[PDB]
C-alpha cells in the first residue's frame, strides 16, 4: 500500500552519539526546554578549554546541544557524567552531511536558529567564543537516527534572505541529484 | 616504614590524579595529564655543590608543594602505598595556612 | 589561598591571550603565537647559586612584567584560574606606571 | 525570446575567493560603494603588513578591493571575519 | 609607554631592514637578509652573575650599536613601534662619533 511521510520544521538524519543520558521520555529521544544550540566544523579532543561556554551555560542553567563533525570518547564522557549528574543536559551528534554540503546546511541551521557560524577555516577558533556565535531555540527532540529542531528564534528575514540565497544557487547546475539535493 | 633522601633530594606524595575541581561539578577525562600537588613526606640534608659544608633545602618535611613532574622524577611503593621521589630543583612552590 | 614559590620562583598570572588591538578595531587570526605580558602576584627569595646566602629577586609582587615563554614555564591551577610559574631568567623587562 | 546582456565598463574572468562575504544583494556577489581597489605584482601572506592600508580604510570605513595573483586561507579568514563582523567591508 | 630592561638584558630599536646604501645611489632589494645596526633605547642595571654584587654592562642608552640577529633576540610592540630585546652577550660592537 501507498505510504505517505511528512516532516514538519527542522528535521534530518543522524542522531546522537551516546545513549547513556536520557531525559522525561522515553524511546531514547531527549527533548531540550528552550535549547542552546553549538555549532563546529572541525572535530575536538580537549574538553577544558571549552570552559568559557560550558561554564557560562552553567551560569545559565540552560540545556546544551552541539554540533560537529564528530566529538571524541573523552568527551562524551565528561559530557555523559555532567548529564548524569544533573549538572548541565548536554547533547552531541556527528556532521550530517560531506565536505561543503555540511557546511551549507550548518549556515541554515545558524541562521535559522540565530547564532552565527563558527568555522576553523576561519579566523576565530574553537577558543573564540562568545554568546552571540550560539544559536537559541524553543524546543529541540533528537533521537537515536534522527535529529530535529521544532522552532529558532531566529527571525524570518534572515530565513528570507537565506531562502533566496540557496534558491539562486539552484537556478544553475545541471543533473538533477544536485538540484534536489538543494531543494 | 621511613626513607631517606640523600641531600638535595625531597620525597613527596601526590594527591590525587587530576583532582576534580574544573567548573565546580564538571568531571574532566584523562588528556594524559596529571597532578602536580603533593605534600612532603621526606627531605634530605640539603645541597652539596661549591664544597663549603652542606647548606640545608628550603622545603621541610610537612610542607604542601606544587612541582613538576620532570625527567628526574621518579616513583616507588612503599607500605603498599605509591610515593614520588624528586630533587629540589624540580620543586616550584608551597602552599600556605 | 595564596601561594610560596621556592626561591628564584616567580608566580604571574596571564592577561588576554593575544589582545586584540591591530588596527584598533580589526581582530587578528591566530599566527600559532601568544601573548608575553603578564602580572607578577608571587615571588620567591632569591636565587640560592654560588652559595653565598640568597640574593633577592629584582622583580616585586605586583609588576606589570613582559617576559620570554621559554621551556621552564609551567602552567597550574589555583582556586580554578589558570596561572604561569617560571623563573627570573625567563623575565626579560617590566613596563612601569 | 532572444534577449541581449550589456556589460559596460570594464569586466573580465575570475571571481571572488570567498564566499562567505556577501553584500546587500543576494547570489554571493558583493557590490561597494564609492570602492577603494589596491593592485599588486606578488602574492601575500602576512596581514599585519597591511598596517599602512587597513589603518587608513579604519580612519575612513569606506570598502576596499584587492588584486593579487592570489590570497591565502589566513588572510582570507582575517577579511572574512573582518567582513562577517562589520567593522569593514572588503573583497 | 616607556620600558624597563630587568639586568643584563638590553633593548634596542632596529633601522631600517637593509638599509637602501648600496652603491651609494643603487636601491638593494632583499636577499633574505635583514639589518644588523640598531640603537640602544633601555638598559638593566648590569649582570647579576657571579654573586659578587652587579656589575653594570659597557652599553649605555645612546649608543648606536651593532647586533647578532640570533635566537635570543625577541620583538616586541611599544607605542606601537616594533622594538627588539637582546642580551649584552649578543651585540657586537658599538659605533662612535
Amino acid at each position: 500500500q501507498d505510504e505517505l511521510d511528512v516532516v514538519e520544521g527542522m528535521q534530518f538524519d543522524r542522531g546522537y552519539l551516546s545513549p547513556y543520558f536520557i531525559n522525561k521520555p522515553e524511546t531514547g529521544a531527549v527533548e531540550l526546554e528552550s535549547p542552546f544550540i553549538l555549532l563546529a566544523d572541525k572535530k575536538i579532543s580537549n574538553i577544558r578549554e571549552m570552559l568559557p561556554v560550558l561554564e557560562a551555560v552553567a551560569k545559565a542553567g540552560k540545556p546544551l546541544l552541539i554540533i560537529a563533525e564528530d566529538v571524541e570518547g573523552e568527551a562524551l564522557a565528561t559530557l555523559v557524567v555532567n548529564t548524569m549528574r544533573g549538572i548541565v543536559k548536554v547533547a552531541a551528534v556527528k556532521a550530517p552531511g560531506f565536505g561543503d554540503r555540511r557546511k551549507a546546511m550548518l549556515q541554515d541551521i545558524a541562521t535559522l536558529t540565530g547564532g552565527t557560524v563558527i568555522s576553523e577555516e576561519i579566523g576565530m577558533e574553537l577558543e573564540k567564543a562568545t554568546l552571540e556565535d550560539l544559536g537559541q531555540a524553543k524546543r529541540v527532540v533528537i533521537n537515536k537516527d534522527t535529529t530535529t529542531i521544532i522552532d529558532g528564534v531566529g527571525e524570518e528575514a534572515a530565513i528570507q534572505g537565506r531562502v533566496a540565497q540557496i534558491r539562486q544557487q539552484i537556478e544553475e547546475a545541471t543533473s538533477d541529484y544536485d538540484r534536489e539535493k538543494l531543494q | 616504614m621511613n626513607i631517606r633522601p640523600l641531600h638535595d633530594r625531597v620525597i613527596v606524595k601526590r594527591k590525587e590524579v587530576e583532582t576534580k575541581s574544573a567548573g565546580g561539578i564538571v568531571l574532566t577525562g584523562s588528556a594524559a595529564a596529571k597532578s602536580t600537588r603533593g605534600e612532603v613526606l621526606a627531605v634530605g640534608n640539603g645541597r652539596i655543590l661549591e664544597n663549603g659544608e652542606v647548606k640545608p633545602l628550603d622545603v621541610k618535611v610537612g610542607d604542601i608543594v606544587i612541582f613538576n613532574d620532570g625527567y628526574g622524577v621518579k616513583s616507588e611503593k612503599i607500605d603498599n602505598e605509591e610515593v614520588l621521589i624528586m630533587s629540589e630543583s624540580d620543586i616550584l612552590a608551597i602552599v600556605e595556612a
